[PDB]
């Protein structure tokens, strides 16, 4: 999803924290494969 | 003792944000080199003190727990004593004790609730303002409880593995089997009382349907 | 960074995306002003009109060159962590020899 | 003249913790409305609610004049 | 250790924090000399180290780190475009602001008077009040002063927007 | 749900350092040989924190209901309503917060913010399902 | 130092941070062979030092150039933002009021700071500075490469006026759209004294 | 607006200040805040319900007519802090 | 008696200091209660005061009237000033108007 740069809106970002607001999703982390992927993900998220 | 020479102690001047250079999240946590350190230490003195009878970071663990815990002569009830006291009363003692210590140390729970910062100003001040405290607090909690249940796995081994000197080993093994069922409970509710206030959880009143 | 990129090629326009006015006067605050005067640079429309001097300290925490969260994690973490470790190693060898 | 100045600053300080702090003025305005709308050929009656004949030309220009300045 | 001999002479009320002791002395001369010599341990407690500078100067240097600088840097820090639980130091332990920012501190309440006068759409007098605040602020420009000017220019925006809607 | 809180969207202070115990006792690693109910990271990050994210989103949409079919300010238009620029402010704020890169970035946190969009189209669909319909 | 793709650059990120990762290795080197143990590897510090140093200063320069060509693109969709002037007329009569177009003022900064950083690579080799002296880098060293720095900076300012050439002429048709295209001549008119 | 805001305190506090000498400086803290002759009448302040005829405003003024009373008395104890400065005058004499 | 002298000026000085402190707080509450028919700096300066007296500035258990006053003043000053301002301009709602004709 495109943030992209703003500034919009209110406190000139007003959110701007933003560790996926809470994650890294820090899997173990220990998993550097990265798959060369993909679309990003149509996945029915495009249908969403 | 040798478990996370502290981050966020202190500040590599100047280099202040990202959260610092220490964390976040360059304090990996990978699987942690920190956990290669600590889980090298307890595997070192555990299977190498066991392998020995089959400051070295941290020699006080196997040292004090060895020459203390082997110099008992009627140990087998006392293992259940330190178990059944320490589970409830220690876990709630520490997990209460740190939040008390901050809860009057520099409190000022001012920024009382959110200061109505809508809504979804969800821990907004980090950004290093007033969640520089609670990261050090809940970090110190999960660190201390980590070295704790480490050490309870280290007495649940240390003499129970293997009968030094009691082949009735399942006491402290129970004090892992329900030792860890103790502490993983005591953190889990400390999950659910991380409610969005810096909830500070120090009342204890339990009122029925009549006031 | 970036898989399924902006493509191509993913510049932030960071000398605007930060430095429209930014660390452009905070990283440039040990940088600006050094005789960098105003001459009625009260920005007379709306917003960027503080501009007196030394300090009236804003004085930005300066997220990065702005949109670099992870790229300031890269330059910071990589370069500063590795060179920090080598500072420690050369300290220990300096004692050793 | 200052016919909402008190309502202005009232709504400011009360709107530090809006908005039941100024919600009862709906009730007071509805009440004293329902007095000032009343009556003269009774005229709080506009809520699906003789006195008809208590109205003539001076009562007319009276009535729609006073209601007109009410709307003003 | 409370002095509760009123309910029972030869009895003590030592309610240390999250505790309570009814450590009853048998005679009352030991109770009276006990709370009396604990009142002489309030000539040691309440006189030696109650505070006497301790909470005083601890409140001085500890209060002296107030909002964000004590401790300047800085490389994770700023307080530009916010109030962020604004430490009203004038109403705090300074009460004694410099007459520039003291007399403009009441003109900071005059800035709030401008918020009343804007809040009743009476722009004119609030505008000219703001002109006076620009005058005294302008001329007599020691650190919070800048943040006061931030609030001023914030409200200059509020005026310009508000008139430009109202016209 | 009555939002006392489960925890919040404030695990970003907590849930970093309290994954070290999920990786130094690596939950659950040591834990010597028994049946010990290991993970526990997730199990609440599976169950609790995800549903708390979902309902936390829902109450966050209930901080933008505002009871107006419609009213707004709108430099170009009417734009009907404060509802609209509300859901813009919400989805802009959270869609800066909850995910920026990485697209999952999510188990279904993507599908969570998608569900906030779906609720927004349900409500502003319902205005047209009320005023017109 | 980049580190990643975009912004060590435009995004003053190696412009700030690169002095740090530069300077610690400089002190580590200068100490690390300032212990003169023993010889013929102090040469190797004299190679590696100026190698990483001059390669780094070239890197900040390259970032600054290919950066700064993208500067006025997607920047000045603004109004007469910064200030003013005081340029007297032919009759020396107060005729400025020449203002403003803040893309003047930003590029007035992002080279002056780069002048400060390259000042902290040319003049880097003063402050180390101890005995033997194993002075592994000369405080005012590379007169050849100093002339090359003059060349690259001249190419940088030439890239600035090229950037206003492309951004003015076609990117795309609005300084705003004649709508003060006089804005663009106002900016250039300030650039003649900036 | 005198020591008539602390009249018996010229004995009930000041004798406990003169030869007391303060006994035991928690009473000078708390019982001089329970304030012999001043705030020993600390009862029924009370911003009086019921409805505003009786009274809700005079007892609200008398909710803090210790700001009148115990603070022209505490101010009179600040005027007795000038007597304590007079006790610091003679305590600067014999010292 | 030189230590009764130094002790007398010592505890006299400290009690003078705490007396000055509580004098400041009750002085501020007098500055709050003095403001009638203003209703604007009421919540501002009063809520600034309650942020110190019951709160961290005077958070000893020192007095009774300080504790009961600064603990009480939420509902008294907030509810009384609040509904005071609410029935304010209901006066003006009666005063607006009788000049209809």
């Amino acid at each position: 999803s495109q943030e992209p740069m703003l500034d919009a809106d209110r406190l000139r970002s007003s959110w701007t924290f933003s560790e996926s607001m809470d994650l890294n999703y820090s899997n173990p982390s220990s998993s550097p494969n990265s798959l060369g992927n993909l679309k990003i993900l149509l996945d029915d998220k495009a249908s969403k | 003792v040798t478990n996370n020479d502290i981050f966020k102690i202190i500040s590599i001047s100047h280099n202040g944000f990202t959260s610092l250079e220490n964390y976040l999240y360059n304090i990996v946590n990978i699987d942690i080199m920190e956990h290669s350190k600590t889980i090298n230490k307890n595997l070192e003195q555990f299977i190498h003190d066991q392998s020995l009878n089959k400051q070295e970071n941290e020699g006080f663990n196997r040292i004090g727990f060895l020459l203390k815990t082997i110099n008992n002569i009627n140990k087998l009830p006392v293992a259940f004593n330190i178990i059944t006291e320490r589970a409830k009363e220690e876990i709630h003692n520490i997990i209460v004790k740190s939040t008390e210590s901050i809860r009057s140390k520099h409190p000022s729970l001012l920024k009382m609730a959110t200061s109505l910062k809508n809504d979804n100003h969800f821990g907004l001040p980090v950004q290093d303002i007033l969640s520089i405290i609670l990261r050090e607090c809940f970090w110190e909690i999960f660190l201390k409880l980590l070295y704790a249940i480490q050490c309870h796995r280290a007495i649940f081994e240390m003499s129970n593995i293997l009968q030094p000197t009691s082949s009735a080993k399942p006491a402290f093994k129970f004090n892992k089997i329900w030792g860890k069922l103790l502490d993983e409970i005591e953190l889990l509710l400390v999950r659910y009382i991380n409610d969005p206030e810096l909830i500070s959880s120090n009342n204890g009143s339990i009122k029925p349907i009549n006031g | 960074n970036n898989t399924n990129q902006d493509k191509s090629q993913g510049c932030v326009e960071l000398s605007y995306y930060l430095k429209i006015n930014q660390l452009f006067q905070i990283i440039s605050d040990t940088g600006k002003d050094s005789e960098g005067l105003k001459s009625t640079v009260e920005p007379n429309k709306v917003n960027t009109i503080s501009g007196t001097s030394y300090l009236n300290l804003n004085c930005q925490p300066s997220s990065q060159g702005l949109t670099d969260s992870p790229t300031i994690i890269e330059m910071w973490l990589l370069i500063l962590k590795y060179i920090n470790d080598l500072w420690k190693i050369c300290d220990q060898f300096i004692e050793f020899w | 003249e200052f016919f909402q100045l008190d309502d202005f600053h009232d709504s400011i300080m009360i709107f530090q913790n809006l908005n039941e702090l100024s919600v009862l003025s709906g009730e007071f305005n509805k009440e004293y409305e329902l007095r000032k709308t009343k009556l003269m050929y009774p005229l709080i009656w506009k809520k699906n609610k003789f006195t008809q004949s208590l109205s003539l030309h001076f009562l007319q220009d009276y009535f729609l004049k006073i209601l007109g300045f009410l709307l003003y | 250790v409370t002095q509760e001999e009123f309910s029972t002479k030869r009895l003590l009320f030592k309610f240390s924090n999250s505790n309570s002791s009814l450590y009853e002395c048998r005679d009352a001369d030991e109770c009276s000399r006990l709370l009396d010599v604990i009142r002489k341990a309030k000539d040691d407690l309440c006189d030696i180290f109650h505070v006497e500078e301790e909470n005083s100067k601890r409140i001085r240097e500890s209060f002296r780190y107030l909002q964000s600088t004590q401790q300047t840097p800085g490389r994770e820090n700023n307080r530009s475009p916010n109030k962020n639980k604004r430490r009203s130091m004038g109403g705090s332990i300074t009460p004694d602001m410099s007459s520039t920012a003291q007399r403009l501190k009441f003109l900071d309440e005059g800035v709030e008077e401008i918020d009343i006068e804007l809040a009743r759409l009476r722009f004119e007098s609030a505008v000219e009040t703001l002109l006076d605040i620009e005058s005294q602020l302008e001329d007599l420009s020691l650190m919070l002063l800048n943040l006061i000017s931030l609030k001023i220019e914030q409200r200059r925006e509020a005026i310009s927007s508000k008139l430009s809607q109202s016209i | 749900v009555p939002p006392s809180v489960f925890n919040m969207k404030v695990i970003l202070d907590p849930f970093l350092l309290f994954t070290q115990s999920t990786s130094t006792i690596v939950p659950s690693v040591l834990t010597q040989n028994t049946i010990s109910s290991l993970t526990f990271f997730d199990d609440y990050m599976n169950k609790s924190f995800l549903p708390k994210i979902q309902m936390t989103m829902d109450y966050l949409f209930t901080v933008e209901v505002e009871s107006n079919n419609p009213y707004a300010l709108e430099l170009s238009d009417e734009n009907h309503n404060i509802f609209k620029t509300a859901l813009d402010f919400q989805r802009l704020f959270y869609n800066l917060l909850n995910v920026f890169n990485t697209a999952n970035t999510f188990r279904e946190k993507i599908s969570y913010c998608i569900l906030d969009l779906l609720n927004h189209f349900y409500n502003y669909y319902l205005g047209l399902f009320n005023s017109l319909i | 130092d980049y580190g990643f793709i975009p912004p060590n650059c435009n995004g003053l990120s190696c412009l700030r941070y690169l002095p740090k990762i530069v300077e610690p290795i400089l002190k580590f080197s200068t100490e690390l062979a300032q212990l003169n143990i023993t010889t013929n590897g102090i040469t190797i510090c004299r190679n590696t030092l100026s190698t990483i140093i001059n390669r780094c200063v070239g890197a900040i320069s390259s970032t600054k150039l290919r950066d700064i060509s993208n500067f006025y693109q997607l920047e000045n969709w603004q109004v007469y933002e910064t200030v003013t002037f005081s340029s007297k007329s032919q009759d020396s009569s107060k005729n400025l009021t020449f203002e403003y177009g803040v893309t003047q003022f930003p590029e007035i900064v992002t080279s002056f700071q780069e002048v400060s950083i390259k000042t902290t690579r040319d003049l880097l080799f003063a402050y180390e500075k101890l005995p033997i002296i194993n002075g592994i880098s000369v405080v005012s060293y590379p007169s050849k490469q100093l002339l090359t720095g003059i060349e690259i900076q001249q190419i940088i300012s030439m890239e600035a006026v090229l950037e206003a050439i492309l951004k003015n002429a076609a990117k795309d048709k609005d300084n705003p759209r004649n709508s003060h295209t006089i804005l663009t001549l106002t900016n250039l008119q300030y650039f003649r004294e900036c | 607006s005198l020591y008539e805001l602390d009249p018996k305190w010229k004995k009930l506090l000041k004798t406990d200040n003169f030869l007391g000498g303060l006994t035991v400086n928690e009473f000078v803290q708390e019982l001089s805040k329970d304030h012999r002759n001043d705030v020993l009448i600390d009862a029924n302040t009370k911003n009086l319900p019921t409805n505003e005829k009786d009274q809700d405003a005079i007892r609200e003024a008398i909710w803090k007519q210790l700001d009148p009373k115990p603070y022209i008395r505490t101010f009179e104890s600040t005027l007795k802090e000038l007597k304590n400065l007079n006790e610091e005058t003679l305590n600067k004499r014999q010292y | 008696v030189n230590n009764k002298k130094i002790s007398l000026k010592i505890s006299e000085a400290t009690i003078l200091i705490t007396k000055v402190v509580r004098i400041l707080e009750l002085s501020s509450k007098c500055q709050e209660l003095i403001t009638e028919r203003k209703f604007f700096k009421v919540l501002q300066n009063l809520d600034s005061l309650e942020k110190l007296y019951l709160q961290e500035f005077k958070n000893y258990n020192f007095q009774f009237l300080i504790e009961i006053y600064n603990s009480i003043p939420f509902l008294q000053k907030v509810t009384k000033d609040e509904c005071i301002n609410l029935i304010r301009n209901s006066l003006n709602l009666n005063l607006g108007k009788n000049l209809i004709k």
